[PDB]
RNA sequence: GGAGUAUGGUCGCAAGGCUGAAAAAUUGACGGAAGGGCACCACCAGGGGUGGAGCCUGCG
RNA sequence: CUAGUAAGCGCAAGUCAUCAGCUUGCGUUGAUUACGUCCCUGCCCUUUGUACACACCGCCCGUCGCUACUACCGAU
């Protein structure tokens, strides 16, 4: 156990989720609403 | 990308002049901005001599 | 588990430390101890060692009105006052961050400036034993300082610099060289010129004279040339007569008197030198008409010479007690009481218990230097190919061979029998002479590195360029084995008194202990930082030590290693410079170390917060309106005696610091500390209102608090009756405050719309025809929805 | 580097020469082009150098003959003015020191930087004995704003539309911007003629900056004064009391 | 007979010991002071076990 | 341990896994005391980036590192 996990915090990579944009689909680009 | 040549703009939108800083504040803007991005065969006389 | 300790160090006169000082005597500058020594006699009176320190000393000087107290400064930072009355350092001051390197007195002596390599200056009194103060210019480190009060100073950027004393700023700079560095600075004993000699050869001169105004009191006089195009190390004036001396390191000193700038300054002479001088020095002897300069040569020399004032002659010197060049190989000797050390040019043998030179023997270069067995003779290769033959009794040279033809013989072993010799030069081969004949060669393909016998006369083993070593038979020379395993070519080895360990260090910064039964790597060892030099084990196991070795490598460090439990049982520090020669005792009891230092050692709240900031605000209001009443009154001496926390905020106005301490918090927690704000607070807080009012400093922060210290307390306020007063004053001063700048700002936006106007009438149109189609600003805003 | 031939080359103490009429000079241990000298016509034939200084005579197609005597010219006249830069660079400072503040604003008018400029300003709008008849507080500020050249009031007018955009620095950016206005008439303004405005420096456009920020702080000050007028009830409350 | 889909048999390669257990980097390393949010592993108010005798699972 | 929260009471079921020396359900009677606060201990995170208004603020700091340049030092 204690290996492993030196190992993957080492080489670090990990299957958990990351926040996904919230709005992806018509928004796939995602350029601020601000001035341009 | 609006501002003078021999100037910088600072955080409160102040022009000041490269020339006129003095490395106490250059080395403590550069640390600043540091920040920002951080949060974002040879020969034997060789051998033996 | 016995311990090594600095004991006896010694073998050198001054290193390549600048600004060595006379007094007949002349104190000069190891690399630890700040030595002094006699001139006429070779005899050094004492030596500065500082066993606090490690670190190496550079700058010497002496304090006028004062000898036998001087002021030096170290590779850390540090100034140690030491005496010469009492060899011990009366205080130590280290306020630099590296490398001090130039110095200056006082006239009196109570005063001292330092600069470092770190480009600071640090100016301390000497009575309170305190820092006086820091001064910062100079974007590059500093060259010379010169106390005038005022400060002369000198930085690597080729800028001079005028500070004063009571004023803690510099007051004029100049620029010295036009596209170069200024290297040497000279002041005139009368403070009236000062030359500043850079890097081409090239001399600005400049006159002196002894605040809102065009100050002006340096001139450039103009700018002369010397014959040597190098970079000045020190220009040194006569103390009393009219001349001075400028030198960069090179073999040619130049000596200028004093009568257009070149019309008035012309070379004296120019003296040439058998070395590089590292730094000149002045001498008045007490009854001569001479001047005598004392030149400190890094070649590890003193020379003092005679100049006439209106030649040069070798007068004295100091190169008896130590060598010249650079020490390159040692022999101590079998009785442990002399002992040889070859260097190049220059073979000296000492004597232990006097730690002192005996005699001194000259050659070319000098590679290898070994006694045979009875101490009487002493064998010594060297570069050209060669090997020489002296004794120690007739001190003189025996023979002289060719024994390869140019290459230079990395290996000299004696036989431990004593009756042959051994010699591995640069070619491809290697020669037995037994003595002296030559008994027998032996060729290979590369060149060898490092040979030896073993403690008993059993095996030989030689040690090739291909990182690569070749053990063989004593008797027959046939391989026994070979060692390989390191990348980069062997650099020494040694191998154990019984024959049953070999130690093998090379250049890949790591030694690997062998067995020779079958040769085996009992364990590799990464260890040194560096290329490890040498290693050396104990012939005597008589302490039941004979395991241990010592491993010296060129980052100036050696270890004291148990090869039994293969560890590194002690560090051995001490040097400052790449060691190339180290002896064990024959008894192991002491060893010496021989390096690049050229020298040889012997071993054996917010609310609150602001709230008290009003107090003491109202504290020094009560001492200003009694100050001013005194100063009314009579215009005598009346000091207004602040608080020591605002005089050292710098006699700011007290309002100015309420005002930053009003400034600094954000608009919340303001609204909830002016809500905290008792009422017996509220009469100084408003008082302040009307300071601010008056003098109008951040006007909406002055009328947002007014305003709500009145919406919190109101009828508190239409309450009381000594307020209305107070409220009134801030009224008026209020208004006439807003008022004042209502209408400047109001005059500004009325002129801006008048020049609007004028503007578009000025840039509105000039042609006209059919089309007025191309008669303004955009921008985006984008949304995600 | 050439667009005809080169038809001679001669050697300095590299020069082309040709066809193209724009002759080259270089250095060939660098090998990029040190001068263009553009006096000659279409097609240029040959050159001469001087015997021991270097000038050169361009003739050609033409019987035009141009001279060119003389990197290190530059350097030479760079030094001497890096010498007035660090002489003028110390006298300011010690014009701080001293604070010797109008002559002061006039060696950073030169030097312009205008961060100490403003800090001069702060202490000229605030020297907490200003002369009454003063505009910023002291006289002969006000002549040195009433004798200031043109591009040097432009790119004031640069520097006050930022210390106008911030807004701490705002009062003491509009007292400087109001003493302007009362000094130049308003036809010498309007007239105001240098080089560099142009795109986001252009004078209808940093005017009008200062125009809405100006309003901004108009009508913040204007709501400071009807809020002000709460002292003067209270004054009439204890006065009724 | 063609096409896949498997199951294990057969052969080639991988299957030649400079060896002998214990970095990258303009982005990097560690901190500190101000500003907020939170918490029954915090304050404040209170309660209620277990811990005393015995029974006794489980854990050592 | 802060609202059907704590305690007291029982009656049942025995859910492949664990639990009868008990475990789990479900009904009954149902409170004090907070329900503020970042002062202690803390933990998290601001000082980058992330949408523009009227609005406010106003370039934290340290030791170093790394990269470019300058010049030095001395061996061979």
């Amino acid at each position: 156990i204690e290996e492993l996990i030196k190992r993957r915090i080492l080489a670090g990579e990990f299957d958990e989720v990351l926040r996904r944009r919230p709005d992806m689909f018509g928004n796939p680009h995602g350029v601020r609403r601000g001035l341009v | 990308d609006t501002a003078e040549k021999g100037e910088v703009v600072t955080k409160a939108g102040i022009p000041i002049a490269k020339q006129e800083m003095s490395r106490e504040e250059k080395l403590r803007r550069r640390r600043r901005e540091k920040e920002r991005i951080r949060k974002a065969v040879q020969s034997s006389g060789a051998y033996k001599l | 588990y016995l311990k090594f300790e600095p004991s006896k160090s010694f073998g050198v006169v001054v290193s390549s430390n600048s600004n060595l000082v006379w007094s007949g005597q002349a104190i000069v500058a190891a690399n630890e101890e700040v030595l002094v020594w006699d001139i006429k006699k070779g005899e050094l009176l004492s030596r500065w060692r500082d066993e606090n320190c490690k670190f190496r000393v550079t700058a010497i000087a002496q304090s006028r009105t004062d000898p036998d107290v001087f002021a030096v400064g170290y590779e850390d930072g540090s100034i140690r006052l030491w005496d010469s009355k009492i060899a011990t350092s009366v205080v130590s001051f280290n306020g630099h961050k590296s490398a001090i390197t130039v110095l200056a007195f006082d006239k009196t002596g109570v005063r001292l400036a330092s600069g470092s390599k770190d480009t600071d200056i640090i100016v301390w009194d000497l009575v309170a034993e305190v820092g006086q103060y820091k001064l910062r210019g100079h974007k590059d480190q500093v060259t010379g300082l010169y106390f005038i009060g005022f400060l002369l100073t000198t930085g690597k950027d080729s800028l001079i610099k005028l500070w004063d004393l009571s004023s803690r700023h510099c007051i004029e700079t100049h620029v010295a060289q036009a596209n170069g560095e200024c290297w040497a600075l000279g002041v005139s004993p009368d403070f009236t010129g000062c030359i500043t000699a850079g890097n081409d050869g090239e001399i600005t001169v400049w006159a002196l004279d002894a605040l809102s105004q065009s100050v002006n009191f340096l001139q450039n006089r103009g700018t002369l040339h010397r014959s040597s195009k190098e970079r000045a190390a020190e220009v040194v004036f006569h103390p009393l007569r009219d001349y001075f001396a400028v030198h960069g390191v090179e073999k040619s000193v130049e000596i200028w008197r004093i009568r257009e700038v070149s019309d008035v300054f012309v070379q004296h002479v120019i003296v040439r030198t058998t070395g590089k001088v590292r730094s000149v020095d002045w001498a008045l002897n007490p009854g001569v008409k001479d001047l005598q300069l004392l030149v400190g040569g890094t070649n590890n020399l003193l020379e003092l010479y005679n100049i006439v004032g209106k030649d040069y002659n070798k007068a004295l010197a100091v190169e008896l007690p130590g060598h010249r060049t650079d020490i390159r190989s040692v022999a101590i000797s079998s009785d442990d009481k002399m002992l040889a050390s070859a260097a190049n040019g220059s073979l000296k043998i000492w004597n232990i218990k006097t730690q002192q030179c005996i005699r001194t023997f000259d050659c070319g270069y000098a590679l290898c230097c070994a006694f045979l067995p009875g101490d009487k003779v002493v064998i010594v290769g060297t570069k050209e190919g060669e090997l020489q033959l002296y004794d120690v009794a007739s001190a003189s040279l025996l023979e002289t061979v060719n024994a390869h033809d140019g290459h230079a013989v990395w290996a000299l072993q004696v036989h431990p029998d004593g009756r042959s010799v051994v010699s591995g030069g640069a070619d491809k081969t290697a020669k037995f002479w037994d003595f002296l004949v030559q008994s027998r060669i032996l060729k290979v393909s590369d060149d060898i590195l490092s040979l030896r016998f073993s403690p008993d006369a059993r095996l030989l083993a030689v040690a090739l360029l291909d990182s690569t070593v070749k053990v063989f038979f004593n008797d027959t020379l046939k391989l026994y084995l070979n060692l390989y395993g390191h990348k980069l070519p062997v650099l020494s080895m040694d191998i154990s008194y019984d024959s049953k360990l070999i130690v093998t260090s090379s250049a890949d910064k790591n030694i690997r202990i062998w067995g020779l039964d079958f040769g085996d790597c009992h364990k590799a060892l990464f260890g040194h930082q560096d290329s490890i030099l040498q290693v050396a084990f104990i012939p005597h196991n008589s302490d039941g030590n004979g395991h241990y070795f010592f491993s010296a490598s060129k980052d100036r460090t050696i270890k004291y290693w148990d090869a039994d439990k293969f560890e590194q049982i002690q560090r051995i520090d001490g040097h400052h410079g790449e060691i190339w020669a180290l002896a064990v005792s024959h008894s192991g009891r002491f060893l010496v170390s021989a390096s690049h230092d050229k020298s040889i050692r012997v071993w054996e709240m917010a609310g609150e917060r602001i709230a008290e900031a009003l107090e003491l605000g109202m504290t020094d209001l009560n001492t200003i309106r009694e100050w001013e009443e005194a100063r009314q009154i009579n215009p005598n001496i009346a000091p207004p005696q602040r608080n020591p926390i605002f005089v050292a905020l710098g006699n700011i106005p007290a309002e100015t610091y309420v005002l930053n301490t009003l400034q600094k918090i954000k608009p919340a927690s303001l609204h909830d500390a002016l809500l905290v704000l008792p009422f017996s607070t509220i009469p100084s807080l408003l008082t302040f209102l009307n300071l601010f009012a008056q003098r109008e400093l951040n006007v909406p922060l002055t009328c947002r608090i007014l305003f709500f210290v009145l919406k919190t307390h109101h009828k508190q306020i239409v309450a009381s009756r000594t307020m209305r007063a107070t409220l009134e004053k801030v009224r008026a001063n209020l208004r006439a405050a807003l008022r004042r700048q209502k209408d400047e700002m109001g005059f500004n936006i009325a002129a801006l719309k008048v020049v609007s106007m004028q503007l578009r009438d000025k840039s509105v149109r000039e042609y006209v025809d059919e089309t007025w189609e191309e008669k303004v600003r955009k921008r985006a805003f984008a949304s995600l929805s | 580097g050439h667009s005809h031939n080169v038809l001679k080359v001669v050697w300095l103490h590299f020069a082309s020469a040709g066809a193209d009429t724009l002759v080259k000079v270089w250095d060939a241990n660098t090998g990029e082009t040190e001068c263009t000298l553009d006096n000659h016509e279409d097609r240029l034939w040959t050159l001469a150098v001087h015997s021991k200084t270097n000038i050169l005579a361009s003739a050609g197609s033409d019987s035009k003959v141009t001279f060119w005597r003389d990197t290190a010219e530059t350097q030479a006249a760079a030094a001497q003015a890096a010498l007035k830069l660090v002489e003028q660079e110390q006298t300011l400072e010690n014009y701080i020191h001293a604070g010797a503040y109008r002559d002061a604003i006039v060696l950073a008018l030169q030097l312009n930087h205008p961060g100490r400029l403003l800090n001069l300003f702060t202490n000229v709008v605030t020297t907490r004995n200003p002369d009454p008849d003063s505009l910023t507080g002291l006289k002969a500020v006000d002549d040195v704003l009433a004798k200031l050249s043109d591009e040097q009031i432009f790119q004031l007018l640069l520097r006050l539309r930022d210390w106008n955009t911030n807004a701490r620095t705002a009062p003491v950016a509009q007292r400087v911007l109001w003493a302007l206005f009362k000094s130049h008439p308003a036809n010498k303004l309007s007239s105001l003629s240098v080089k560099g405005a142009r795109g986001h420096k252009s004078l209808n456009e940093v005017l009008d900056a200062i125009k809405v920020y100006t309003e901004r702080h108009y009508k913040r000050i204007e709501e400071l004064v009807d809020e002000s007028y709460l002292v003067e009830y209270t004054l009439r409350e204890m006065d009724a009391l």
